[PDB]
């Protein structure tokens, strides 16, 4: 599950 | 997967020649909060002007929290109050939004992927066909109850936010949340199905007003074929591989000796778009559209 996140 | 060089020169002028070659049929735009700062919606990470710099008021652990889902679940009132502070009286898309309009009108736009939630791309006249709203939109809102999920339009959401009433569904009295993707949430399915297809045949990637640090949106630049030229119009360079993260198991390459297809035009997105339009012979067309559309909005 690719979730919205900073990186 | 070969790294052949399709621009005659790594400059705006190079990009403009390429765009009017036979090789350039399908353009993808990737845009972020920078294209909407001139419409009066602040970006997040700018110093002084960015949102994170201006969230002392809300009793927040890290200003990032106001857009995180777990926080929004505990206390949604802060997000609604901020939404009230930012919501523009008038929604006027920018020169850069209209630039993409011109792309669509000239049959060049295969898609606009946007990180923005502000609907400005729709107001400038990109349809749902042309557009992938990767972080969702204020355009519609839904009751969060799995069994209800009643949809509400923005005039209803707006009235609730300007009322300072925490918006509640008329069918079930649950919370009604704008259809945006918070931090921690999954992107919409349309995002994934579009990317699996459109980056197979893109001829030019136009990246405007994004730091390219929100994932998985940012990974989109690597989806293009390796010979697809990529132009960044941004106040600062972005998307280049970090030297440390890089060293562990492709980013933008503007400046190394290896550079072959990435170009950075640094400034106001509104200016870069005007500059590119002028090279394409589109300047009058863009000036007239923008003025006609603003006048129209100004007389509503
Ligand atoms: N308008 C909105 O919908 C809005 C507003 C704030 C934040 N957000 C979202 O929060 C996250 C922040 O990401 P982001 O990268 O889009 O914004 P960001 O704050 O992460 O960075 C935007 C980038 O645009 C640049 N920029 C800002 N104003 C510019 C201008 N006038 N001309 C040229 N470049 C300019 C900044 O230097 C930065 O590089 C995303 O999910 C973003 O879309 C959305
Ligand atoms: C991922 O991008 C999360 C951040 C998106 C929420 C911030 C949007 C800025 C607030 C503007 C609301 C008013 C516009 C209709
Ligand atoms: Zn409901």
């Amino acid at each position: 599950a690719p979730r919205k996140q900073l990186a | 997967s070969q790294k052949e060089r399709l621009l005659d020169e790594l400059t705006l002028e190079g990009v403009a020649r390429y765009m009017q070659s036979e090789r350039c049929r399908r353009v993808i735009c990737l845009v972020g909060a920078g294209i909407s700062t001139s419409a009066g919606i602040p970006d997040a990470r700018s110093p002084s002007t960015g949102l994170y710099d201006n969230l002392e008021k809300y009793h927040l652990p890290y200003p990032e929290a106001i857009f995180e889902i777990s926080y929004f679940k505990k206390h949604p009132e802060p997000f609604f109050a901020l939404a009230k502070e930012l919501y523009p009286g008038q929604f006027k898309p920018t020169i850069c939004h209209y630039f993409m309009r011109l792309l669509k009108d000239k049959g060049l736009l295969l898609r606009c992927y946007t990180q923005n939630i502000d609907t400005l791309e729709r107001i400038a006249g990109l349809e749902q066909e042309d557009l992938v709203e990767a972080h969702g939109t204020f355009y519609t809102s839904h009751c969060v109850s799995a069994s209800c999920r009643h949809e509400y339009p923005l005039s209803w959401m707006k009235e609730k936010i300007f009322s300072e009433v925490t918006p509640k569904c008329e069918d079930c009295q649950s919370l009604v949340k704008p259809d945006i993707v918070f931090f921690g949430e999954s992107l919409p399915a349309r995002f994934f199905s579009c990317m699996q297809s459109d980056f197979l045949k893109v001829d030019l990637l136009l990246v405007m007003g994004t730091s390219l640090q929100v994932q998985p949106f940012a990974s989109l630049i690597s989806k293009a074929p390796l010979s697809t030229p990529r132009l960044l119009i941004n106040k600062e360079k972005a998307g280049q591989s970090d030297p440390f993260l890089g060293m562990i198991m492709g980013g933008m390459d503007f400046d190394s000796k290896k550079a072959y297809r990435d170009v950075a035009w640094l400034g106001e997105c509104d200016q870069g778009c005007l500059a590119l339009a002028e090279l394409l012979g589109w300047k009058k067309e863009l000036e007239d559209l923008v003025r006609r559309e603003h006048a129209s909005i100004d007389a509503q």
